[PDB]
């Protein structure tokens, strides 16, 4: 048993006709101070997955250190490592799944939230979520802590049903991904403006963009507001 | 509970699910939760419900006498002083959390007040268990100048935003709008999307099926 | 705790209650009687917090004794038991609440029917053909739910306490010192001297 | 402190008929008011014509059914590939739950099939191994809504023969599939209007003597 | 919270971001913590959001009171009046109300009025979680009879530090100017204090 | 739970309810409180219904390894004193069990013993367990004799549970009976409160407390 | 621990076609230990009903209180309180002790004398009213009742058939609970006339 | 520890450390039982090799396992000390388990199953 | 608790422990015998915690019992008292200690002496005239001060026994049903089957 | 306790107060907490005085035997093991670690490593109780590339306002210079750096 010390907030994902897209900010807060800012939050491995991790990120880095582990093991007499026998995203989420669980039965807890995305070989998405108490599972939108409550109901209005995911595209699925980082950027305290992005396509493999930033943003109307109930200038 | 206020170019809206609950059970289905301070200040709560409709009416009751008294309209800063001035004598011990909102001849108000005696002042709002569901919906789609089709679509939307991603909050929706001009209208049920689908079977039973074992005539009358 | 033990039969009321008074380890007396009379046929038995079930019953005793003299008149049993579930009642949201439990017998003499009323320190009054407060319903309520019936004689209830108190005797881990048992019918009320060994 | 534990809510009904069996769930997943998936199935087919939910925490619903799935496996291999009857499925978990005894997994567990008669069977269990063979069981957040439904609806009880002067009770006469389906439906719209934790959608799984087959229904989702 | 009130060689400044949190969640994101007690006379307010309005209304009520009697209090009659009811209530009040103002005779003024209700009367003053981030910065950068384009220049940088490393801080930041020209309110928008 | 087995002139009766609960919710009304070790023993359930059923369940097996390894039935106590023992090693743990172990044996004769969670192990005629064994202790105690048949003897032991399931708001459902001789143990069936109550009142005139 | 599990006890209200029906169970406890079998927790003041689960003193002193309060009301107004009407003085006097509240569930049922209108209602301890045009359930069996009630329950039923979907409502809901049950009383209610039956129904 | 397996087969198929210890009892002096109708009779013999004991304090070769039963030997004596002092703790555990003392039949079972454990327990003959 | 009173004169120790087996609000059995014999002249009661009492009585009997088999010879009472201490000073500092209370009452052979010695659970020995387990003491000790002489025979020591336990049902609020006794002395240890009515 | 180390075109410089306290009492006010792990590798040590002197102990000794097997070890080698200490034993651990370090490939380098166990590879790096209130001044202030005098006047003015308002901080600024040329240990006493 613990605490967390330097945290991650949200992780964000939804999957789309072609692939999935995941994204979360750049900070490793410290209680109410935002301490570091060139933090990345997401772990590729391979080709063909994104892990996005929140929470304690001591135990992120040692999460992180695992998935290289899980590739060069991999790769050991193996001459199809970059072929058929490569690693697939739900292999990944299974072994991670299998550690988490037992972590917390031995009352010592990895204090994350993990959301592994990816594309498996036969074209099929891969989004299923994981945390601390070895707790699983799917949905067409994943989210952790803030974008749980906030940004799983704005990307549910895009693909709310198994049967929206054929007509998402990667464009509108995208800027539903983007808006959400902004709404959470406005309501969530521990949130950074800059944040990283992933997409990964059946076709167009894996892509990986850094150092975005919350852009168009609404805050004009703030100069009217003036008082708290009764006060006019 | 999931409840709204947005403001537009000549007045005020406000919104709430229909859902009360006791824990995970729920009690009513279709609780009406937007009560009235006075005929064009309107209000929804959340929080302790027996302590949102007790300090409303309170307050409605000595706005109306106020109203009498100064032979003016009610006006919404001081439904705002009365309930704030209140909740915070009792240091959040009576669980009030409302928007209030309304016109009166000063202009269109919104304000949230808190249990503890604290208020705010917004060009939209929410609060309630589905708060954030609602929030996300209005950051995403509020603008300056809204026009009183797009306000109602929009708090509309933020409504439904908390019936369907939040367990607190569920089955309609009610509106009610407020324009500077003409007379606040109360839209109850605007939306009625959770109607019950019809049950696979009847449960009437037949007649005798319950055993008695006495049977008397109750006397009202006298 | 105390035994406190009632029985409505056909005529009459029977209070049984115990003997012992017991402080920590030392039984202080072994011929306490935990009733008072609040009427010539009103009869209340007591058992809970140490100063405050005397204190209460002649509270209550006092405050009948008073009415009796200013109305020339006996309350009905029901009256009296109704004003005691008051007092009980009012106590509970107070600062310190009597912790007393109370069974009252009486005899309606403008019915000619005998009543046992049950009432715990909340204020929980109920009428019952049999009663008793505390650990000791747990073996007698069983007991009586077998072997009562409503046209019994006062001596055919006073075998029946017997059993009772004989079960009370075997299987409660307090020895309570046996019981004082006293009859409430239309002649008023009368202790049953010779219990001991009857 | 961590908090190893936590409820993932949601609810499971099993009802046994002559010649057949069926379990059913919600699809729902929560944690506190969020809802974490709308189809995240709970009940699964474990080989041997046996079908099994363990609902409550998840992540210890997952591991139970995962360690008794592999249980199955290894008793074909350590026993010339012998089936495995429903009773002995039944005390086989008895084991794995009394094995975590002062750890416990936190489910309501049901399993289903048929015995080796061919009639239908029900098992269900308590958190730590207590089990019984029954004719019908409700599990999960809405079990105490719908537990006394099947209790009058499936063994009918309370109910007597019109007429009999409540000395006649109405006769076990038991149910078809489609009859039992329909409670099963009606059941779960019920404790969809009702618990904030059951709705999205409905999975059953019906088990005869030709295997196990599933349907699937869609539940409000407020 | 980051607040802080400077005194420069017309007057005083205040200061303020507009952010308020009801734990990781901000609940407002536009909040006005430069709050009114008179003309002239302002504050800054910080801690519970229901004491700091409460005790602000009082303080306004008695300086309205005050003026139908006396004419204009001074800003130390303002700061004492916030003092005796923050020190007589401490045990069931947690503020930081920082206040300033602008007479004729005493130019700017800033007094600042802790949690436990002592006054303390300062060149400037800072408050609010986001200000231990900015004890450094303000110490070495603050300098007397600045003006104000100097003082305006000083508060944005400091806020803008305190709301950079301040989680509880952030949003806009909302500016007072007290001068004999009389009350300007002043705003300031992300994009431009974050590329400070 | 109400459990309770006495010894008579005929062997022994055993009777229990046939309620579980968790709080205030009823689990069941259909557990089946006795267990069945060998044809002329029995275990009886109260307390934590897994801990009670796992055990017992354990016991058998180790009561049928004892068979095998003596060529001989094992004695009413040395089964007792397996589960004595088995209990006592994990004190302290949290085990919640009331139990009796009943049986005849040729050395023995018709045997009871009690053995709970605690580690109490006694042997004697009569004992009533769980949460209405006082309301059982009541009717039991002032109907019993040595003397009885083994038609009054099962009735005592019916009309006992019956008592407590009506008072003791956890006990409840139906109530099954057992009884034990030399030959061994014979189910006398499953009796539902539901109607027996109503059966009993009405024969016997008892229950007047009732609205009829 | 909790004042509203001492006693046990349930009350469950139904509406149907020019009807309203209104029930509860007789038992009275302490605890495991049953004490009383004939403790009915339906009340009536003119022509409207009220039911009050929860800690049974406060039963008793809660319909002295209306009994007094209605009293009144029908010297001054010279009329019997109406359901609406009760509903809000129950509403009012319960939100009155506040911080200080009597433990129980409230539940009023009745026929409006003018309107012919069903009327049911219910309260939490401190006021806050539930009004509903199906049903109202308290008590410690109320999540069985309302899983009773929202499986049985069709509206426009006749008063002879409400009788068996609430008799049996709360008759499956008790069964299902350690604290309620021991015999049942329910209520028929109409414009003209009210028939009360006493229900048979285990006595464990 | 020392694990050597001591005790083995040969080609022909024999324990040779289990057929020396036999050998050994052969040394040992003779030792006799018989059974009456209502008794039985244990009959040993003592050595005349050396001759000057105190036959007070010397151990007997018949010894007590409890109280109805008793055990003599022939072979070793140090390795007979072991074998009765596991018996009398085997006696006084079953007492207290099954709450009545051993059968005769049960005590030699035990015995003999300690015996045939060191004719299959390595580093042990 | 359970009483255990001991009590050494002239030529004997008499042992009297109660009857009385009590779980919460029921006594289970009324005819308990708080004893067991670890060799013919040596005597062991207890009282404590449920299990423990009788698990520990055993094993101390398991293992006297081994002794006698193995050196054919009965340990001195002395020497019987100071392993039961030993054992008990043990599981003081264990993990889950023997919450037992003893006394042992001997007759040795070799000094022709009866001895009784009282150990508590903490492994507290001493070798008294008289001895009292729990509360009982609190009554026992002081009557024993006075009535006791060391040269008494059996019966004055009976008769002195029989003024503790008449002072114990007077005055503890627990009714412990009575006491089985028993005689330690040179010809072995026999109970007293009628001291109900003595 | 104010540390911290600042990465400069010649190699790093670690600084560092020399107040240790035990409540309010100055156990030791001349600490040194400049902590040599290798010849060009040092650590700034903050939180339990027991744990880092443990940590820095036991990663001295770990250096020296890679040393004696590997040859020189990497400033990131050495962050790697502080970070496999702290991680590893988070439980029983509160050490806050500054590790700085030169090689001739890689220049300067500082690694923090938090509370946790985690790194942060960093251009510049604060922390103790002290660093709270220079977190703005440090990212207004801090460039990259400044040298040795540049970089000596950035933390001598850093630390001196962390010792200014922090109480836990105090007595002598002392630094270690790490660059090709060696090591170079430099002090400043308090009649200088309270004046600035
Ligand atoms: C009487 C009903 C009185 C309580 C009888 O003793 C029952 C025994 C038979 C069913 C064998 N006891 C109860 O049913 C249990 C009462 C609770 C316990 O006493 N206790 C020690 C747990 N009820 C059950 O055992 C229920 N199990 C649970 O309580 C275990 C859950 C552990 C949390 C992870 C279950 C069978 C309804």
């Amino acid at each position: 048993t613990q605490q967390p010390i330097v945290t991650g907030t949200s992780v964000i994902s939804m999957k789309y006709d072609n692939g999935v897209i995941i994204a979360a900010d750049n900070l490793g807060s410290y209680g109410s101070l935002l301490r570091f800012n060139g933090v990345e939050r997401l772990i590729p491995v391979g080709d063909n997955t994104v892990v996005g991790i929140s929470g304690d990120i001591s135990d992120m880095q040692h999460i992180e250190r695992l998935l290289k582990d899980l590739v060069t093991e991999n790769a050991y007499d193996n001459p199809l490592a970059d072929a058929e026998e490569a690693l697939e995203p739900s292999y990944i989420f299974e072994y991670l799944a299998t550690v988490m669980y037992q972590r917390r039965s031995k009352m010592n807890p990895l204090w994350n939230a993990i959301i592994v995305a990816g594309v498996q070989s036969n074209g099929d998405q891969f989004l299923r979520y994981v945390n601390l108490l070895g707790v699983t599972y799917s949905s067409p939108t994943l989210a952790t802590g803030f974008g749980a409550h906030m940004a799983n109901p704005l990307l549910r209005k895009v693909v709310d049903r198994e049967s929206d995911i054929p007509k998402t595209t990667v464009q509108v699925a995208e800027e539903a991904i983007v808006n959400a980082m902004r709404v959470l950027y406005y309501r969530d305290a521990r949130s950074s403006r800059n944040f990283s992005l992933a997409i990964i396509d059946k076709n167009t493999g894996l892509t990986f963009k850094k150092n975005l930033q919350v852009e168009n943003m609404k805050w004009d109307f703030a100069k009217d507001i003036k008082g708290y109930g009764t006060q006019k200038i | 509970t999931t409840i709204v206020g947005v403001k537009f170019n000549n007045g005020v809206v406000i919104a709430a699910d229909t859902r009360s609950t006791q824990g995970p059970i729920v009690a009513d289905k279709n609780c009406a939760k937007l009560h009235r301070i006075s005929p064009k200040i309107w209000c929804a709560g959340a929080g302790t419900a027996a302590d949102t409709e007790a300090v409303t009416q309170l307050i409605g009751s000595n706005i109306e006498l106020h109203s009498l008294y100064t032979s003016r309209e009610p006006r919404v800063v001081s439904a705002l002083q009365m309930l704030k001035q209140h909740l915070f004598k009792y240091q959040g011990h009576i669980g009030a959390y409302l928007i209030v909102a309304g016109v009166d001849p000063t202009g269109s108000h919104l304000f949230s007040i808190h249990a503890h005696g604290s208020t705010d002042v917004g060009y939209y709002l929410s609060l309630g268990s589905g708060s954030l569901a609602a929030m996300a919906v209005l950051e995403s789609h509020w603008k300056q100048d809204l026009t009183k089709e797009e306000a109602i679509k929009l708090a509309s939307d933020a409504i439904q935003a908390g019936i369907w991603n939040d367990l607190g909050s569920g089955s309609n929706v009610d509106v009610c709008v407020m324009e500077i001009g003409k007379d606040a209208e109360y839209l109850r049920n605007y939306l009625t999307p959770n109607v019950r689908e019809e049950k696979q079977k009847s449960y009437k039973f037949p007649r005798g099926t319950t055993a008695v074992l006495k049977e008397s005539i109750v006397n009202i009358c006298d | 705790m105390d035994i406190i033990l009632g029985i409505r039969v056909q005529d009459s009321v029977i209070l049984a209650s115990s003997k012992a008074v017991t402080r920590g380890i030392s039984v202080l007396k072994d011929s306490d009687d935990k009733t008072r009379q609040l009427s010539p046929h009103t009869l209340m038995s007591f058992a809970g917090e140490a100063g405050d079930t005397v204190q209460f019953a002649e509270y209550i005793q006092a405050n009948i004794q008073l009415y009796s003299i200013r109305e020339d008149y006996e309350l009905s049993p029901q009256a009296v038991s109704s004003f005691v579930r008051q007092e009980l009642a009012k106590s509970i949201r107070s600062r310190r609440p009597y912790q007393v439990n109370v069974l009252i017998g009486g005899y309606d003499k403008k019915k000619n029917k005998p009543e046992l009323y049950q009432i715990d320190y909340l204020g929980t009054k109920v009428e019952l053909p049999y009663g008793a407060h505390g650990y000791s319903g747990f073996y007698t309520f069983s007991l009586l739910d077998h072997h009562y019936r409503p046209d019994m004689t006062t001596e055919e209830g006073l075998d029946l306490l017997k059993l009772c108190v004989q079960e009370l005797e075997k299987r409660m881990p307090m020895d309570f010192k046996g019981v004082i048992v006293k009859i409430v019918d239309k002649d008023g009320i009368r202790q049953v001297d010779d219990f001991q060994a009857q | 402190q961590f908090n190893p534990y936590g409820d993932n809510g949601g609810t499971i009904l099993g009802i046994a008929g002559e010649d057949f069996a069926v379990l059913a769930g919600d699809t729902r997943n929560i944690t506190d008011y969020s809802i974490n998936s709308r189809y995240e199935p709970k009940v699964f087919d474990c080989g041997d014509n046996i079908v099994m939910s363990a609902n409550g925490f998840a992540a210890d619903g997952d591991a139970l059914v995962k360690r008794f799935k592999n249980s199955v496996k290894w008793y074909h291999f350590d026993h010339n590939d012998k089936k495995l009857s429903i009773n002995s499925a039944a005390r086989n978990i008895q084991h794995l739950l009394y094995g975590k005894r002062f750890f416990p997994y936190y489910v309501h567990t049901i399993i289903a099939g048929l015995d080796e008669d061919g009639k239908g069977a029900v098992y269900s269990f308590d958190p730590v191994g207590s089990y019984e063979r029954e004719q019908c069981r409700a599990g999960g957040a809405a079990a105490s809504l719908i537990m006394p439904f099947l209790d009058n609806q499936v063994n009918f009880k309370n109910q007597y023969e019109p007429g009999t002067n409540g000395k006649v009770k109405k006769p076990l006469k038991y149910l078809s599939v489609e009859e039992v389906i329909k409670l099963v439906r009606d059941s779960f719209t019920s404790a969809t209007e009702r618990h904030i934790q059951v709705g999205d959608g409905l999975e059953i799984l019906i088990v005869t003597k030709d295997g196990v087959r599933k349907e699937f229904y869609e539940l409000k989702r407020d | 919270t980051s607040i802080m009130a400077v005194t420069f060689k017309d007057g005083v400044i205040l200061g303020a971001d507009s952010r308020t949190t009801t734990g990781a969640y901000i609940a407002n994101r536009v909040t006005d913590k430069l709050t009114r007690v008179h003309d002239k006379i302002w504050c800054c307010r910080s801690g519970s959001a229901a004491d700091t309005q409460a005790i602000a209304d009082i303080v306004q009520y008695h300086l309205e009171l005050y003026t139908s009697q006396y004419g204009t209090p001074s800003t130390e009659t303002a700061a004492s009046v916030f003092k005796e009811l923050c020190y007589e209530n401490k045990d069931n009040l947690t503020a930081g109300i920082i206040v300033a103002g602008y007479d004729d005779k005493n130019k700017g003024e800033v007094y600042t009025i802790p949690l436990g209700g002592s006054v303390h009367k300062l060149p400037y003053a800072i408050a609010g979680s986001g200000s231990t981030f900015i004890y450094g910065y303000c110490d070495k950068n603050f300098r007397e009879n600045m003006s104000k384009e100097e003082t305006v220049d000083f508060i944005k940088h400091s806020l803008s530090q305190a709301i950079k490393w301040d989680g509880s801080s952030g949003g806009v930041i909302r500016m007072v100017v007290l001068t004999a020209a009389g009350v300007e309110r002043l705003i300031f928008y992300p994009d431009e204090y974050e590329q400070l | 739970t109400t459990t309770l087995a006495f010894r008579f002139q005929g062997g022994i009766i055993v009777a229990v309810d046939s309620r579980a609960t968790a709080g205030n919710w009823v689990a069941s009304q259909t557990v089946k409180k006795v267990i069945e070790i060998n044809p002329f023993l029995l275990g009886t359930m109260a307390g934590g219904a897994a801990d009670c059923q796992f055990w017992e369940t354990w016991l058998g097996s180790q009561c049928r390894l004892h068979e095998l390894r003596e060529k001989e039935r094992i004695s009413v106590a040395a089964a007792s004193k397996i589960l004595s023992n088995l209990v006592y090693q994990y004190k302290g743990a949290g085990l919640s069990m009331g139990t009796m172990i009943c049986g005849y044996t040729r050395k023995e004769g018709p045997t009871i013993y009690y053995v709970d969670s605690d580690g109490t192990r006694l042997k004697g005629d009569i004992f009533c367990v769980g949460s209405g064994q006082t309301f059982a202790y009541g009717v039991l105690d002032s109907n019993y004799k040595w003397d009885l048949s083994v038609e009054d003897a099962l009735y005592l032991g019916k009309r006992s549970i019956l008592a407590a399931a009506h008072r003791d708001a956890y006990s409840g459902g139906s109530v099954n009976l057992y009884h034990v001789t030399e030959d061994g143990w014979i189910y006398h069936g499953n009796h539902d409160v539901g109607e027996l109550f109503w059966k009993v009142k009405e024969e016997e005139g008892s229950f007047n407390n009732v609205i009829g | 621990s909790d004042p509203s599990s001492i006693n046990g006890g349930i009350v469950v209200a139904m509406t149907g076609k020019d009807c309203v029906a209104i029930a509860c169970d007789l038992r009275l406890g302490s605890q495991s230990l049953g004490v009383s079998n004939k403790f009915e927790k339906i009340f009536h003041y003119g022509h409207v009903f009220l039911g009050i689960t929860g800690l049974a003193t406060d039963v008793t002193t809660l319909n002295e209180m209306f009994r007094y309060k209605t009293n009144l009301y029908k010297l001054k107004e010279e009329r019997a309180i109406e359901p609406e009407t009760f509903t809000q003085l129950v509403s009012s006097s319960l939100y009155e002790r506040r911080f200080g509240p009597y433990f129980v569930g409230p539940v009023v049922a009745g026929i409006n004398s003018k309107s012919g209108k069903p009327f049911i209602a219910g309260f939490d301890l401190i006021g806050c009213i539930d009004e509903a045009k199906d049903f109202i359930v308290s008590g410690t069996a109320s999540d069985q009742l309302f899983g009773m009630c929202e499986s049985l329950y069709e509206p426009n039923l006749e008063p002879e058939d409400l009788f068996e979907t609430i008799s049996q409502a709360l008759l499956n809901a008790a069964d299902r609970d350690a604290l309620s049950g021991w015999g049942a009383v329910v209520y028929i209610i109409k414009k003209d006339e009210v028939v009360k039956r006493y229900l048979k129904m285990r006595q464990d | 520890g020392y694990d050597r397996a001591l005790s083995i087969f040969s080609p022909d198929g024999h324990i040779f450390q289990v057929e020396y210890a036999l050998e050994a009892v052969k040394r040992g002096t003779c030792a006799v039982g018989v059974k009456g109708k209502n008794c039985v009779v244990l009959g040993c013999e003592r050595r005349s090799t050396l001759k000057l004991q105190d036959t007070r304090i010397t151990p007997s070769k018949v010894s007590k396992i409890d109280s109805h039963v008793v055990l003599s030997f022939s072979g070793l004596n140090a390795d007979s000390r072991i074998l009765i002092e596991k018996a009398r703790v085997e006696a006084q555990s079953h007492r207290l388990t099954l709450e009545d003392p051993v059968t005769v039949e049960y005590l030699t079972r035990y015995v003999a199953g300690v015996q045939q454990r060191y004719t299959q327990s390595g580093g042990v003959r």
